[PDB]
Formats: C-alpha cells, structure tokens, sequence
DNA sequence: CGCATGCTGCTCTACCTCTCCATGACGGCGACTGCCC
RNA sequence: UUCAAAGCGGAGAGGUA
DNA sequence: GGGCAGTCGCCGTGTACCTCTCCTAGAGCAGCATGCG
C-alpha cells in the first residue's frame, strides 16, 4: 500500500493561496491613481504580517465563534510635484483559517469547500451536419475570464466570426482591424485560395473601414469612429484587467495549435487567431493532422478548489474597494490625507463573509462517523457558479467515460436526481498544478516489471498511445509477467497482446475504486448496484457504545481511520508514567515528557458522541508508532462501525417477509447496538423598546412543584433528569398592559428526555462578544442512550438493508447442536434475485475465524492466483477449524456450509440443514423515534388559513391531487368534501364540527373555503372583474351578484377551533 | 453503415488493385472512393515527424 | 338551493375599480384611497394614517379597539371614533377591504399589449412594434392630418420629422390652417376612443364577402375581436389604466424574524415604488416643470406599474436586495407552486399522521395495527365525548387534564372508542386507486404500523424503509362510505384488467410448492390404504408416514391429475358382472351396466392437506 | 494635573444604470425578415 | 363579564422511499 | 404581390417526508477611550 496522505487537495490548495495566490491578486491592483495624476497609492503586497488567532480551535468550537486571523498590508501614499511620502499599515480583512484536518469553523459549525469539475480553457473544434447540407465546422475559443470567440465555416466555403453574442461578420474585417497586411496573412496560412474565395466574395477591407465596420456591428445606433473601434478592441481582448487566458489556457493553446508564445503573456495575440483559422481550413479540407475534440474527455476538464474560488472572491472585493478609493480620494482639495483614512475594508470583509457562509460551494460537514467525514472532502461536483445547471445536464454528462479509469470511481454516486452529478476521487489519484487528475504506473522492460524505479504519474491524454496492463496481472518473482496473452488498453479500447509488448502496469488491483468501496470484502462476487448501495450505507452507521473490529476485514481499515485525527500514537519509544481518563503521559529514555489530553463526550454536527479513550496501563513498554488512545468509532487503530453476530439463512413464520428482520433479545440486554446522542438547546435574553428582559426564577402562574431543579438563578442544574415539557431556563418579557411581565421560558420539545451534562453560559461585562441588543446567552446540553427496537434500520456491507419487525425471547430462537441460540434470522429469497453472493463467503469465513480466533484479511479481486481462490480458502479454513476444535458437527462434507438446527418452541429439528455463520452488521441513523408524528388540531397558516406543515411545529399531512384522483375513482363524494372543507380551511365549520363531535350531535353542512376567496381577491387586484351570480327565477328579472365576503350568521368565528365549556 | 480501420504498424503504403475515383456529390466534394477493390499493404520502417 | 350558480369574468371599468374601494363614513367624505408609501411606524409597531397598512381604510388592527384607544368593548357596534375616524369592529374585516391608487397619468395594461395575441394591435390595425414605439415615448403619432399632403392618420413620425413639420406649421404663411395634432405620449386612449365598432364591423363584413386570396384570416381575427367587444358591451379604451386597486393587507403581511428583524413581502416594495413615482410626477406637474422631464417621469411610472403587474415580461426584471427577481402579482397564480396547484387542488388536513411500516402476520385482511401513541392523538374528541357521557367527569378541562396525566382509564376508554371505526391508509406515489385503502385498527405497542402481507403488491410496499400516512373520517356518511366502498377485503380484482390482485406471492408459494411436490427419496409408509382424508392427515400428524409418500385414499368426488391416461386400463371383468377398472391414479369399481360403487385415489399426504384446507375454508 | 480626536451603536429612509454576469438542453409553435422572382 | 399568548415567509445544500 | 427558408422568443419538463444554514445598503448623530504638554 503506497498510499500517501488521502486529504491533500484541500491542503495543497490552501497552501498555494497563502504562498502565491493572495500576492498575485494584491499586486495586480496596487497603483491606484486619480485623474489629475497627483496622488498615488501603492500596496506592497508581500508581507501580510498575519496576526495570530485570538481563539484556539476548541475555544472557537465551544464558544460558537469563528477561527480566523487578521491581514495587514503595508501601503504608501505618494504626492507628485511636492515630495511627500507617507508610510503605514492598513487593516484589510479577517481570513478564516483551515484546521489541521482540512475543514473550516464558521460560527461554531464545521464546513467544507467542495471541489468543482469544469471545462478547461482553450480552443475546441466541432463538426455539425445539416438536415440536407454538407458538414460544416466551427471553433470556439474560451478563456478563463473574459469574452468568448467563435469561428464558423459556411456551406459555400465562407469564414465567419462571432464575438460574444453579436451578429456574424466575415473574418476579413477582424483580421484587417487587428493591423495585418495581406502578405503576412497570405504567408501564415497554408491554403491561401480557400481564404481568397472569402476575400473575393466579401471585398477587400482597409484598416480604416475595417474598424468602421467593426464599430458599426459591435455597437449599433452610435456614429462610427476609428478611435472608438480601437478602444473597443483594446478593451475587449487586449486588456489584462478585462481578459485573462490563465496559465492553463496558454498551455492548452500552445499544445494544440503548435505555437511558441511565451508562458507569461496571458492575452490573445494575432498568431493564435491566424493559427485557429488555418486549423479550421485544414480540418475542412482533410489535411491529415487535424481532428475534432471530445468535451467529456478528462484531458479537457479541470478541477477548481478553495484557492481559486477564494482568489476570485478577493478579486471582486478589491475591485469594489478600488472604486471606493477613487471616488473618495478626489473629494478633498487640500491633501490632509493618510493611507489609513483612504481605504475602507467593508466590501472585502463582506465578500469573504458571503463566500464562507452563504455560498453554494461551502457546505455543512457530514460528520456521522470518520468514513463519511473522510469521503466528504474527496468529492467532485459538476454544479455551481460556473458549471452546469440541473435542467441543462443530460444523458451525456452523467455517463461513464473510458477516461475515468483510475481517476474517478465508477460505483459511488447518489440515486435519484443527483445520480452521476457528484463523484468521488479514486484511491491513488492526485491532481497536478494545472488541475488535471493523474494516476501512477510501473514501467515494463522486456516483459519485466520494474518495481524499483519510482512509479510515474500520467494524465488521461498521455496514456493513449501506450499499452497499459491492469493491476491484477501475476508475476513470478516480482519480475517477469506470466502467461501468454495479456489484456491491455490501447486508445480507449480493450485488446489482448503478447507480454513482450506492454508498456506500463497499474500499481494495485484496488486502484480503480474509492475508499468506501475498498472496504467491502469479496466484492468481485457482487453486483454493481448492490455494491453502490453498500458503499453508500456504510457512511450512515452510528458509533456504538463498545466498538469491535470485523473478523473478515479487507486490509484498508487502519488507513481510513488515521486521517480523522482521533487516534493517538506515541512518538517516543519509551515508558508510560501516568494514565487517566483525561490525560496520558509518556517519558522517553532521558528525553523529557509527552502529555496528551483527551476529549470527553463532545458532540458532532449530527448529534453523535465524540469520545476518546486510552488503551495502555501504567508502566508499560511502548514503541514508536504504537497506538496509545483511540476514538469513538475505532478499535485499536482501525475503523469499527458494526458488530459480529450469529446469523442463519431461513424463513421464520412470516416475520422475514420482504426484507423484514427478526432478531433476538440478547442484543437488547447485552447492550449491543446502543448509542449516545447529545442535543443542544439555546435561549436568548434581548432588550425591547418596552424594556429589557430578565432571566430569573420568579415566573408567574407557576407553582413550586415545577421549580425543583432550578438553581435559584433560573437555570437548570447539571445532572438532572428532564422529561417532556420541563423548564430549562426561566425568562420573563416586559409586556405592556399590577404585574406587566409575561412568561415565555424555554422548555424541552415534546419527545425529548435525558440528562443535563453542560450549562455553559455567556454574558457581557465579562469579555464575551454577543449579538447586538442582547444581554446574555445560555446553552444547555442533554444526552441520552438509545437501544435497538422494533422499527429501526439495519444494514450490511454487501447492500442488504432491513427493518426490524420482531424481538424474540431467547428460548424461542432456533439453536445449534451445542445449545447456542442464534442472533439473527435472514430470508434466503433476497440473495439470488439481487446477486449478493459475497455475504455467504463472509459468513462462512467469519464462522471459521470465530472457531479459530484468527481474524483473517482478504483483499478484493483475489482470483489472479488461482481458478477459484475464495472457495478453496474458505473450505480449507473450515476444515482446519473442524480438525482443531474436535467437534465433528462444525463442518460436513456432504453439505459444506450447512449444519443442523433445532426448533426452540417444540424441540424438533428442521427437515434440512441451513446455513449459519458470523455476520458484521451496522445500525443506521434512520431510527423510528424520529419518524412518528400525529396531529389533531394546531396552528394554521396566516394567508390561506390552512394547517401548517412540519414535524417540529405540529404540522398536517398533505393530501395532493393524485390522492384526490384516487378518491374520485372510488366514487367517494363525502370523504372528499369533508377533507377539503371541514378539516382544512372552512374557518367557521371547523369549530362547529369539533363541538358537534364532542357534544354527540350531527356535523352541519360546510360553506366556501377561504382559499377560493383569497384567489378571487388576487384576481380582482389584477384588474379583472370576476364575480359569482345567482340566476333569476322569472323571465325578465336580472341575475343577482352574490356577496361571498359577508357572513350572515352573527355567531362566534375564532381563528382556531376551541372547546366550549 | 460505415466502419473505419486503423493500421497496427508504421510504414509505407502500397496498392495492389485499388483504383481511386473522385466521386463528387452534394456533401463529399473531396471524397475519393475505391472502384475495383483489392489489397492494401503496409511496408515496415520507422517514420519521423 | 345553493348560494350561486355560475362564475363570470369581464373587463374592469374605472368606475368599478373605484367602487371596489371608496367606502363611506358617517361624515362628508370618503376614505378609501392610499396616498403615502409608509407601511409601519419604526418606533412603535403601529401603521400610519395614509399608507399601505392604514386603519381608516382597511379596518382596525385589534377587534373592538380604536387607533387612539378611546373606544373599546363589544357594546360599541357600528360607531366610528372622532379623534381619528376609525370604525370599531372585528379585525377580520382587514382581509376584505381593498382601496385604490389614482394615477396622475394613464398607463397601459401589459397583459393586453404584450401577449402572444396582442389585442390592442389587432384592434388598432397596427403592428406590435409601432404600438410599442408610441408607448414608452419612442415616437409620435398623428391624430388629425387635416389640411396637408404628406401626412396620414395613424402614421408614426419622429423627432426630426416633427421638428421639420413644426418649421412649416408655425410660419403660418398659408395652406396650413387647422393645425394637425401629433402626440409623442401614448395617445392610445384617443385612438381607441375613435373606434366606431358598428361601422367598422359592417365595413369588415362587406370586404370579407368579396375576394379571399389566401390571407383573409387577418380580417377574420379582426372581425372576431370586434364582435366580441360589441356583444359584451365593453369599451376598448378600458385597456388603458387610470386607477389601480390595492390588495387587502392580510394577504401581504409583515412577519418578524427571530432576531427582531422584519421580513416584508415583495408586493410592498412594488407598491412603494409605484406610489413614490406617482407622487413625484404629480408634484412636478404642479410646478409646471419643463416637458422633457415630465416625459421621463411618465415613462418611469409606466415601467413601475408594468413591473408591479408582471415582472420581466416586456423589459428588464426588477431585482431586490440580492440579484434575485421580485415576485409580482402574476407569479402568485401562474406556476406549479402557484395558488391553483398548491392550495386549491390539494391541501394539508387535520386528524392525520405518518409512520414507518412493518409486517404483521396473524392479522386478517381488513385489519391494521396502529400504535397506541398516535391513536390517543387522532381520536381525541371521541375520547372526550365518551369520558363525559360515561364515567361522568364534569367539563372538558377536567377530561383534558385526565388525558395529560395519563390515567389508566384513558386506554380502557380508547379501546372501546376505536372499535368499529375505519381508518384510511395511504402511500406516497399514488399511481392508481388501490393506493388508498380502509382498514379496521387494532392497538399495538411500539411505534410502527403493522401491514398485512397480502396487500403489499397493491400498495407496492416493502419493509426496508417505507412510510405511510393515516387519515380518519369524522361524520356518519364518511364512515359508512369508507366501510362500504373502500374496505381492503372487497378489492379482489384490478380495474385495469379483471385479473385477481390478492394472491400468495413470495414465501407462501414456496411453502405450497414444497408441501405439494414429490420426492423419490424419503418415502416411508408408501402404499398404505386410508379411509377418507382426515384419517390420512391424522396418520401423518403423529409421525407414521412421510409428507411425500404415495398412499391410496378413498375419495368419492372429482379428481384432476397431471400426466393422466384418459383411456381406461387393466379392465378386469370379474364375477357377477362387476368390473374394476384400474387406471394409473384411480381404482374405480363399477357395477354391471350401472353406476359407480367406489373410487380410490393415489396421492400424497401434502396434497391431501392442501385440498382439505381449501374445502374446509369453503364449506365453513 | 487636564484637554483634544477615532471608534461604535442606533436611526432613518429610499431606487435609478451600466462592462452583463451568460454565451454546454430539447422539442413545439407562432410572429418577423431578407431574398427571389 | 373579557382572551390569549405561540405561530409565522423566502432562498440554497443534502438525504430516505 | 406570392412565397417562402431562416430566425427569435415563449411554453413545458414525478409525488410524499426529513436535516442544516442565511436573510438591504448608505448616511446622519451622539457618547466613551487615548496620547500629549
Ligand atoms: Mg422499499
Ligand atoms: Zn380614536
């Protein structure tokens, strides 16, 4: 495993921004001059004097603040004529800093900046076919930032140019306006008669008329001017402030067109335009060395990370700041000025705040467990400000290209509207300084693999002329390739060649998949859809009370846990002198002391615990690189997300039906599958125009039976058990109406209970920053322990999901020929129609490992060594376990994987033996305590007077129009009318219905719902004369307009139904 | 339907029985098709660009 | 006996728009006009006296309370205060009253100018570009070309053309009496007022009678529009606005965020812009300002009213705080998230819940399992009624306190409340009418709904994360109708095709196949004779024969064997004329030219079990 | 020993214009527009 | 005799079936 | 005039539920900490 640091895109991007990303933007804007040319401001953007953060990472986390630094740039103000130079240092802004794990802490929340896959700058050729016409070719020139250029060839052999989105115009105007005589554009072109046709058809242009026509076409309605056209061209293409190719754009232009222009120049020139026209002509005439481009190729696509996006935001803010400076500098006649009083850092601060808090590229961190956290930083998105849109992305962008091999995982994606639009970086891939993904290979000389010669990294376009072999080819002594035919890839195709003709070999068999998919053993025996499901579901598991390693791990577990930064390893090779639940100390051989402090029962973004525990004992010999303490989701060193339990494959009496799960009662009282969840509640004391708000225990209309656990200051005490509807902090507001205070103290929401573990509180006159108009802030933390129960979701690593439907006492479960009852019974109907054959291999190997105490490790794609390696290894292990244990019922030769099982209810054996084993199962975050909701009557909407929606605010269930169609097909008329009026928005019929039900009478007839009246008012407000009419009875009488907005019954109509008494 | 072939080696091209004929149309003004149909040979030798 | 019979729509005249607002008061003046753009007072949360939230126009904010606070009590009915003139009544009337805004200059309705069919252009016999140029102050139009040679009615002039014509008309030398009128404003009111629909229709008919060519469809469209306006007795000039209405203030409310900040609607900004521009233009017209600035103000007012009616239809979108567009009056009704499809054709309802589903065997079809924590909430009024009537409590407050305290009597009452009361269950993508069905509930312990395995294919349900919604019917008609039309035990066939829909599907078919199959091995007890099927079942139940053995049983009935030989075999003509024909699977014994004496069938104990089960279910 | 100046919080109102914020979707249907008889 | 203090709109991102 | 190809702009593109974050610029006015002789 040659795997380097897994999270290195973020670190490299931020280091680049700090080193040479801010300097380049600060020094491209420095010389700000006014129109008289008397005063100058210079920003010596090379020092930056970064000030150390005032708060640590932990202080920022626990205070709910921001982890950042301050930027200071030196400036000088120069007055012309009279020599006067003033020097000073100005405050520019606050830059949030990146933590040691690659994330940011904004307002006390962990955030991550996502990487974006975009199209690379350069020139792209395409051929389009008319319905009846010939093939016509067009070329598009696209910069990093600026205006786009387009060339097109017509059906008659004419060349046309389009700038941005103006009208089309012949290339002769553009080439003459640029300042080129006929002889040079005749010499540079390879086939001059093809352009001579255009010259003859469109008429020769001189410079003057070329600029005249260019101005006329670009900006119609204004009088043409030569200087106008000159300025227009200079501002359009030749201005560094308005046009930028980039380093990558220049590189791509030089690589394709075969030019030699310098790398420092980043604006368009004449040679590029001449070469693009020549290439278009040659492509039209089939010269031989020309070819159209593919836009989905990974050689035409780029990756942008936090450095580039922050650079763009800084550039925008700096432009606004320069506008303000120029406006302000001229308002004063006498100087009386300093560089400090000239710059205003408000626009830059605002731009940075908006990027880091409200952008759609900065995302709330996924933090359920270390695996989800690790894979959230290696994600690639095709959407955002500068990419695609959901309605425009189609079938071609969501597919798999043959150039993704070893660079993007072909398995891990979402299901639904986001399928194919978010991807994951592969295991060995890395991004170079241009923005292209690379992957490593070993060299092959004369059929010999040189495993001692520094593997080479290659991009998608480089490895198209070479013959590259897969990573599963077998060698005899880490040397010559065995076999006579070898699969290779040549120009995005699969072929076979003799092994004296291959060029490179992939490093490892798992080079093609990601980190989440690399943790599934026996993967090559699974379907791809279920592999997707299992990889996705591995990131929704919950850390358990006592974690445990798998018995059939794959070998990558210790590396997927070292990046989350929760495992402590000793750098010492010494002795341990002090161990405690919160502190560890290790002493070297006369090499001072090393002390570590451990986090205890903290909280993640998704309300899960973040504990840390020690492993070692006092006075222990310790070597370097040895694990000393570990986190909440790791056993010693490696990831541990689930548990090993006894499983049998057979149907029960209907409790296994269609993915349901039947478990035992041992998993409940043995505290298997129990977890800790911590929640946070907040209250704010503000001030009002009526008066201030006070936090106190003198709450009105409350008895001493509801103030037991308050601390005579109005705040609950640590260690108290709180049930639903219990006061946490007591507050009174100064209402205007004797006693003039009202009670709105905060209480726990319905359905929450647990212990109070922290009551940290902040106030003014103590050094704490608070939002304006507020006096104090109180935060309360409540913890609870949850057990497995009927309705929870369980999962395995091979894609098998399920919902628990029964929990049997242990005397009802089937038992083994030694008396041991099983732990879980699974249905065998779900295996053959979905093709998860790897779970049976895993179960059998876990059975053998339990009986041997061995803990095997198997790497994916293990059949390059034999014809059937997995079956042979499992059979040999089971036979060895049978011989070592001494019990003959463990393994049978007639039915290898099956043993006899009895019935716990009657004691009679089942007719045929069944498959039993040890399975590694996980508990997911979808728990039934968070999915049950009910309502009778509650709050209503303000405009439409319909019930509110939402679990957190006593919301109702929506009855859409498909359900209305279903009720219409039944012939139902009264259920529908009761649903539409009495139970939704008939403002007077609701109370009447409720009172009739309580009293026991009949429910009266309804009226007209309020939404119809709202719609009539809205239509009337659009100057439409709409009304409802009652027809005339007799002949010549007129129809009478009915007034809906007038109740005739002068009876009570409250806003919400109320009980009479 | 159409299908394009590609050479597996580098060298010079020798015709055996193929007589080209420039067949012009509304689309392929430079499409020179075959007329007889024979064998195309590729003599070996490295090629410098 | 219903309130109304039909709905009618038409064009709104300025008299009607002013009549919607402009109510009267027991004094000598009317109140219903909005004149200032202030919405609310900053210092105190109160509305101003002439604004978008006024109380003289739209009604009091607090019921039976006046603005100054002098009046109160429900004793005061239909009497208006004196210090501020605010009527004292309920605050609900605030979502009825409308008000209006009077424009200092006429503007055109954007629906009748910028449409896929444009009706102003059709009526005026002009292309859309020319009308759009006359509006927005881009060109002039001639209203009377009298006493001239190169000027025609409804001809678009220009600034230079108007100047050169002015150079001749103002000389007043000769041949130019009866000064021609040109007007660079709209003047659409004058052009539409000049229409004489009756003779225009007569002329159009006279022309359409003769000659057709291929492009008389234009005259047909013109005739259709003219006939519509004649029949409806409307006026075309009503398409140009002179007053506009204002929506009642509860349909555009002010909401307060958590930190004390206000989140005002998008309609308030548009109304404020319209009112500010109108007031500024009126002020400029008062001072007799130069005309070239008055025209700019008029164009800006046109654009403002257009952006209020429909944003981004003709010109440029109006952006607000961010670079996102504001929501106009047409965006409320037109979209997928508009009023029609979101609030009228589907709504949120009361007495409803949702939860996860698990499998329940031992349930009968037409039964479901409802958790005890949802039933006590969905069935609250019935529980209260039963507590008051039997187990005499007192009042409603005591019953609610009893429910809150969780008395043991609550569950005893609930169990008898819910029996005989059907409940409707629903799943998310309702693709046909079998996605909603009615069941009878049984109280279960836990937090998941139990669903019968035989109804899963109808719902397309599955026990790996699916969720279901629960609704209850309230009245007698709804209950009777749910029991008689929707119950899950009367949904045997499908409406798309008459094939059965409730059949054993996955694990029951496997069990039946195993039970009724055959096994060459494990055949203990083969070749044993039994009398009737119950004897064979009793012999198998206490282990003496295998489940797959071949046994002879005595069965007088109808048999249907597979791989049968329809031709009689091994006919043995015995003594006394008795014939015993032996087939492959039967041993019929018949009398001489007569009826049947006995029959035996060679079968398997599992087949006997299957068939006895079916027969017992049918006969009982 | 005392005097002069930048920073922070609250309040109060008003809106128009660009270098245009994009130039990777696809089909259907109706209304201008330049060109050839 | 009176009720009464807990409900709010929009935008973006992700997920389950 | 008749008849177009060609082009520009508007209409439309699954249902139900859950979690998180953030929400108008500019200018005017008044009161407290800080370096100096
Ligand atoms: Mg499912
Ligand atoms: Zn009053």
């Amino acid at each position: 495993f040659h795997l380097p640091d897994l999270v290195a895109i973020q670190r490299n991007s931020f280091r680049w921004f700090l080193e040479e990303g801010l300097i380049e933007e600060l020094e491209s804007f420095s010389p700000i001059t006014d129109y008289t040319g008397k005063l100058e401001l210079h920003f010596l953007g090379k020092q930056y004097k970064l000030k150390r953060p005032k708060y640590d990472v932990d202080e920022a986390k626990r205070r709910d603040g921001t982890y950042s630094v301050q930027m200071y740039v030196p400036t000088r103000l120069i007055n012309k004529e009279t020599g006067e130079i003033k020097e000073q240092e100005v405050f520019i802004g606050d830059l949030p800093l990146m933590t040691d794990r690659g994330t940011f802490i904004i307002n006390g929340a962990e955030r991550v900046i996502v990487n974006q896959i975009v199209r690379s700058p350069g020139v792209y050729y395409k051929s389009e076919r008319d319905k009846n016409g010939r093939l016509t070719h067009n070329a598009s020139l696209i910069p990093n930032r600026g205006a786009w250029l387009k060339f097109e060839t017509d059906k008659n052999g004419l060349v046309w140019v389009r700038i941005d989105k103006t009208r089309k115009l012949s290339a002769q105007v553009l080439l003459k306006a640029l300042g080129l005589s006929d002889n040079e554009i005749y010499d540079k072109l390879r086939h001059p008669e093809y352009y001579q046709k255009t010259i003859d058809k469109e008429g020769q242009f001189s410079e003057d008329e070329a600029l005249m026509e260019l101005y006329r076409k670009l900006r119609p309605g204004e009088p043409p001017t030569v200087s106008g056209g000159q300025q227009l061209l200079e501002s359009r293409f030749f201005d560094p402030k308005r046009y930028d190719l980039g380093r990558v754009g220049r590189y791509k232009l030089n690589k394709k067109l075969g030019l030699n222009v310098a790398d420092t120049v980043r604006t368009l020139t004449s040679e590029d335009i001449l070469a693009a026209i020549d290439y278009l002509i040659n492509l039209e005439l089939d010269l031989g060395g020309c070819e159209v481009d593919d836009i989905d190729h990974l050689g035409n696509r780029r990756v942008r990370s936090v450095g580039e996006l922050l650079q763009n935001q800084v550039r925008v803010g700096l432009n606004r700041l320069e506008r303000i400076i120029r406006e302000r500098m001229t308002v004063s006649d006498s100087d009386s000025l300093s560089p400090a009083s000239l710059v205003n850092p408000k626009p830059l601060v605002a731009a940075i705040k908006e990027f880091f808090g409200s952008s759609q590229l900065s995302q709330f961190m996924d933090q359920t467990n270390p695996l989800a956290e690790l894979t959230h930083k290696r994600r690639l998105s095709a959407l955002g400000p500068g990419g695609l849109t959901r309605e425009r992305a189609g079938f071609a962008v969501r597919d798999i290209h043959p150039s993704h091999y070893g660079r993007i995982c072909p398995i891990e994606t979402p299901e639904g509207p986001n399928a194919g639009l978010i991807g994951s970086l592969a295991t060995h891939a890395r991004v170079n300084d241009y923005g292209f993904i690379e992957t490593p290979f070993w060299r092959v000389e004369e059929g010999r693999v040189r495993k001692d010669l520094a593997p080479v990294y290659m991009t998608a376009d480089q490895e198209d002329d070479l013959r590259v072999a897969p990573g599963d080819v077998a060698t005899d002594d880490a040397g010559y390739i065995l076999g006579t035919t070898i699969p290779v890839r040549y120009r995005q195709d699969f072929t076979t060649t003799t092994p004296e003709r291959v060029d490179y070999v992939a490093l490892s068999p798992v080079q093609i998949i990601s980190v989440a998919t690399s943790l599934i053993p026996f993967l090559e025996h699974d379907d791809a859809n279920r592999a997707l499901m299992g990889s996705n579901m591995q990131r929704q598991a919950v850390p358990l009370l006592r974690p445990e390693r798998p018995l059939v791990g794959t070998g990558l577990e210790p590396q997927a846990a070292r990046d989350s930064g929760m495992v402590i390893t000793s750098p010492v090779d010494g002795t341990i002198s002090y161990v405690d639940a919160t502190h560890i100390e290790v002493t070297a051989d006369t090499g001072e002391k090393y002390g570590y402090a451990l986090q205890k029962y903290q909280r993640s973004n998704q309300d899960t615990c973040l504990n840390q525990r020690p492993i070692v004992f006092e006075g222990d010999r310790v070597q370097r690189g040895q694990v000393i303490a570990d986190g909440s989701a790791t056993e010693k060193g490696e990831l541990a997300l689930g548990q090993n339990i006894l499983v049998a494959y057979m149907p029960w009496e209907g409790y296994n039906y269609e993915d349901a799960i039947l478990i035992s009662e041992r998993l409940v009282y043995d505290d298997v599958y129990t977890s800790i969840h911590i929640e946070k509640f907040e209250i704010e004391a503000r001030q009002t125009k009526l008066g201030p708000e006070e936090i106190t225990r003198e709450i009105p209309n409350v008895g001493e039976d509801a103030l037991r656990q308050l601390d005579e200051n109005g705040i609950i005490r640590v260690g108290a058990w709180v049930e639903s509807g219990d006061i946490l902090v007591g507050k009174v507001t100064p209402k205007g109406e004797a006693r003039d205070v009202r009670d709105n103290s905060l209480r726990v929401p319905n359905g929450e209970k647990g212990r109070v573990v922290d009551v940290r509180l902040f106030t003014r006159e103590q050094g704490d920053e608070l939002p304006p108009g507020a006096n104090m802030v109180v935060r309360v933390y409540v913890a609870q322990k949850r057990k497995i129960q009927v309705g929870d979701k369980m999962a395995g690593r091979h894609g098998n999901k399920g919902i628990i439907s029964r929990i049997l006492p242990c005397e009802d479960m089937p038992y083994l020929p030694d008396g041991t009852p099983l732990d879980i019974v699974l249905n065998p109907l779900g295996v053959p129609s979905r093709m998860n054959v790897g779970q049976v291999f895993e179960c059998m190997l876990g059975w053998a490992g339990q009986l041997l105490d061995a803990r095997f490790k198997v790497t994916p794609f293990d059949e390059m060594y034999g014809a059937e390696a997995s079956r042979l290894t499992v059979n040999a292990k089971l036979s060895e376990a049978r011989e070592q244990t001494g019990q003959p019922w463990v393994f049978s030769d007639d039915e290898p994987g099956k043993i006899q099982v009895y019935d716990g209810r009657t004691g009679e054996p089942f007719d045929r033996p069944v498959t039993v084993g040890r399975a590694y199962m996980l508990k997911l975050v979808h728990l039934v305590d968070d999915k049950i909701h009910a309502r009778s009557t509650g709050p209503y909407s303000l405009v439409t007077q319909q019930p509110l929606g939402g679990k957190a605010q006593q919301g109702g269930q929506r009855f859409g129009e498909m359900e209305v169609w279903a009720l219409e097909a039944y012939g139902a008329a009264y259920i529908l009318q009761e649903l539409l009026t009495v139970k939704s928005d008939d403002m007077q019929g609701r109370n009447e219905a409720l009172n009739a039900i309580v009293k026991g009478k009949a429910i009266p007839r309804p009226g007209t719902p309020e939404s119809f009246k709202v719609l009539m008012r809205e239509l009337q407000s659009l100057c439409l004369d709409i009304a409802v009419y009652k027809a005339s009875t007799e002949d010549y009488e007129e129809d009478k307009e009915v007034d809906l907005m007038a109740d005739v019954n002068q009876r009570r109509t409250p806003s919400r139904p109320t009980y009479e008494s | 339907a159409t299908k394009d072939v590609a050479t597996d080696l580098a060298g010079e091209i020798r015709f055996q029985d193929i007589v080209p004929e420039e067949k012009t149309d509304r689309q392929g003004n430079t499409t020179r098709i075959a007329q007889r149909g024979g064998l195309l040979w590729v003599l070996a030798g490295d090629v410098y660009n | 006996e219903q309130r109304f019979d039909y709905v009618k729509i038409a064009l709104a005249s300025p008299e009607r728009i002013r009549q919607w607002g402009e109510r009267t008061l027991p004094n000598g003046q009317v109140v219903g006009e909005v004149t200032k753009p202030e919405t609310i007072n900053y210092r105190t949360l109160k509305p101003e006296m002439d604004g978008l939230f006024c109380e003289k126009i739209f009604g009091p904010a607090k019921d039976w309370e006046c603005h100054c606070g002098k009046y109160k009590r429900v004793r005061h009915r239909g009497i208006v205060c004196e210090r501020c003139g605010v009527e004292v009544t309920e605050s609900r009337v605030r979502r009825h009253r409308m008000g209006f805004i009077k424009l200092a200059a006429p503007v055109a309705h954007v629906w009748y100018l910028k449409g896929i069919p444009s009706y102003i252009a059709i009526l005026l016999d002009m292309p859309l570009r020319d009308v759009e140029q006359i509006v927005y102050f881009n060109s002039y139009v001639v209203l009377n070309p009298g006493n001239h040679s190169e000027l025609q009615y409804k001809q678009l002039l220009n600034e230079d053309q108007w100047m050169e014509i002015e150079d001749q008309i103002y000389a007043e030398e000769s041949d130019l009496e009866g000064i021609e009128v040109g007007i660079g404003a709209e003047a659409l009111q004058q052009l539409l007022q000049d229409l004489n629909l009756n003779e225009e229709s007569e002329k159009l008919r006279q022309e359409i009678a003769e000659s057709k060519g291929q492009k008389r469809a234009k005259l047909i469209k013109r005739l259709r529009v003219i006939d519509n306006f004649i029949g409806t007795e409307s006026r075309p000039e009503w398409m140009v606005l002179n007053v506009i209405p204002v929506i009642p203030p509860d349909l555009r409310p002010m909401v307060q965020l958590d930190g004390g900040r206000f989140a005002t609607s998008d309609l308030n900004d548009l109304y404020r812009r319209v009112i500010n521009r109108n007031n500024r233009l009126a002020r400029l017209q008062e001072i007799l300002a130069p005309e070239i600035i008055v025209r700019n103000e008029k164009r800006m007012l046109q654009e403002a009213v257009d952006a209020l009616i429909d944003n981004g239809r003709r010109g440029r979108t109006v952006v607000g705080a961010n670079n996102r567009p504001l929501k106009s009056l047409s965006d409320i009704i037109e979209g997928k998230q508009g009023r029609f499809r979101q609030n009228l054709l589907g709504k949120r309802v009361d007495y409803s819940g949702r939860s996860v589903i698990v499998v329940g065997p031992n349930l009968k079809i037409h039964q479901c399992g409802l958790p005890r924590e949802m039933a006590i909430e969905l069935f609250q009024p019935f529980v209260i009624h039963r507590l008051i009537k039997n187990h005499s409590i007192n009042n409603i407050k005591q019953a609610k306190k009893l429910i809150q305290k969780n008395d043991p009597l609550i569950w005893d009452v609930l169990e008898e409340v819910i029996e005989g009361h059907p409940v409707m269950l629903n799943r998310a993508p309702t693709l046909h009418r079998l996605g909603i069905q009615a069941f009878e509930p049984i109280l279960v312990e836990g937090r998941a709904i139990q669903l019968h395995p035989l109804v899963c294919p109808a719902f397309n349900a599955d026990f790996d994360g699916d969720q279901m919604a629960v609704h209850v019917p309230l009245s007698i008609e709804a209950q009777a109708e749910a029991r008689m039309l929707m119950l899950a035990s009367g949904n045997i066939l499908s409406p798309a095709t008459g094939q059965p829909i409730v059949t054993p599907s996955q694990d029951m078919v496997l069990g039946c196949y195993y039970l009724t199959a055959e096994n060459p091995g494990a055949q203990k007890g083969a070749g044993r004779y039994f009398a009737n099927l119950e004897d064979a079942i009793r012999a198998f139940e206490q282990g003496s024969v295998d489940l797959h053995a071949w046994v002879w049983v005595r069965f007088d009935g109808e048999v249907e064997s597979e791989g049968e030989s329809d031709e009689p075999e091994s006919v043995v003509a015995a003594d006394d004329g008795t014939v015993t024909k032996t087939y492959r699977f039967r041993r019929i014994r018949e009398t001489e030219d007569g009826q049947r004496l006995s029959q035996y069938v060679k079968t398997t104990p599992g087949r006997i079990l299957f068939n006895n089960t079916v027969q017992t279910a049918l006969i009982h």
